Parts: C-alpha cells; sequence; structure tokens
DNA sequence: CCGAGGTCATTGACCTCG
DNA sequence: CCGAGGTCAATGACCTCG
C-alpha cells in the first residue's frame, strides 16, 4: 500500500515498482522525453509528499533506485501501431 | 514567514494571513469561481505542506479558520 | 484486473502593477 | 517592499484500452 518513491498511497506497480499515481506519471514524462533535471540544493533530498514536487532530479534518481525501469516505457514492441494512426 | 495554513514558506500576508503561494491561489480560485467541496471523512482532514491536496474541503476550511474571506474577491481582471 | 499510455483540470512558481 | 492581479509548465487524478 505505500509508494516506494514518496511514501504516498501506492496505486499499484508502475513500470515494475510499487508507486503512487504522480510518481508513475512523472517517471513516464521523464523517460519519454529523456529529461535531465539538475538539483538546486544538494543532490541528496529525501522524498516525501512535499519534497517530491520540489526536486525533479532527486525524484527521478529515486524512481530509478526503487526498481522502476525505463525500458518498459513505450518499449519498441507492437502497439507501436498507434504510431501508424494518422 | 510561515504559511499559517500548511507550514510552507510564506511570501507574506495574502487575503489577510501569512500564507504560501499554494494557499493564496487555492483560496483565490475557490472564492473567485465560488466552489463547494465535499470531503470524505469529517473535517478532520490533516493538511500541511505535505497532505494539503488530499482534501480540498478541509484546506479551504482551514483557510477560513485563520483569516481570508471576501478580500480575494477582486472581481475578474482587476 | 492490473497496468500501460495517455487526457486535462488543478496546482503553485514566478511575474506585473498600484 | 507589500499585497492585489495574472501566467502557465508541471503535476497528479481519472480514463480508456491491451
Ligand atoms: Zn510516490
Ligand atoms: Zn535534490
Ligand atoms: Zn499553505
Ligand atoms: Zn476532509
Amino acid at each position: 500500500e505505500l509508494c516506494l518513491v514518496c511514501g504516498d498511497r501506492a496505486s499499484g506497480y508502475h513500470y515494475n515498482a510499487l508507486t503512487c499515481e504522480g510518481c508513475k506519471g512523472f517517471f513516464r514524462r521523464s523517460v519519454t522525453k529523456s529529461a535531465v533535471y539538475c538539483c538546486k540544493f544538494g543532490r541528496a533530498c529525501e522524498m516525501d509528499m512535499y519534497m517530491r514536487r520540489k526536486c525533479q532530479e532527486c525524484r527521478l534518481k529515486k524512481c530509478l533506485a526503487v526498481g522502476m525501469r525505463p525500458e518498459c516505457v513505450v518499449p519498441e514492441n507492437q502497439c507501436a501501431m498507434k504510431r501508424r494512426e494518422k | 514567514h510561515i504559511c499559517a495554513i500548511c507550514g510552507d514558506r510564506s511570501s507574506g500576508k495574502h487575503y489577510g494571513v501569512y500564507s504560501c503561494e499554494g494557499c493564496k491561489g487555492f483560496f483565490k480560485r475557490t472564492v473567485r469561481k465560488d466552489l463547494t467541496y465535499t470531503c470524505r471523512d469529517n473535517k478532520d482532514c490533516l493538511i500541511d505542506k505535505r497532505q494539503r491536496n488530499r482534501c480540498q474541503y478541509c484546506r479551504y476550511q482551514k483557510c477560513l479558520a485563520m483569516g481570508m474571506k471576501r478580500e480575494a474577491v477582486q472581481a475578474a481582471a482587476a
């Protein structure tokens, strides 16, 4: 029942890890656009419901550290037939 | 200063109470479009820099319980 | 029945203005 | 500076398919 990223209520497993809805979506966005966030304070921010929204670089480091995998985000499998919809 | 409604940072007094950017806007939109929320439990919803978005009803109510009111009603575009 | 892959209203950082 | 206003990318709730 707990999001391994921020400790919020988990909605299930997203990209192979138990997380909450926002962390799920923020991972998605982060991967699909190969984002490169840079920490303001000291790249070492602890995550909670507040902080998660305050440090993108640290929210992603953790999504990653908690087992959430990028390769599962729009992998090059079929269903890449939506790409064929004009 | 400290947001009196959540403990977040405060730019200064807003609508009559040291609040944060979050709470200022929440309050404005709520009054400006006159919204009515519901709540799932009582009014007992916690609310702080972390859980303030878990229950809008209780957030607005805590805003009332510390200041604010009309004031924000600055009509549209003024 | 989960979960991938989105959609879109709400949030709140950061500005202008008197 | 302060306290109104406004902007809007990002966020996160909800939704639809596979
Ligand atoms: Zn989370
Ligand atoms: Zn950080
Ligand atoms: Zn606040
Ligand atoms: Zn409530």
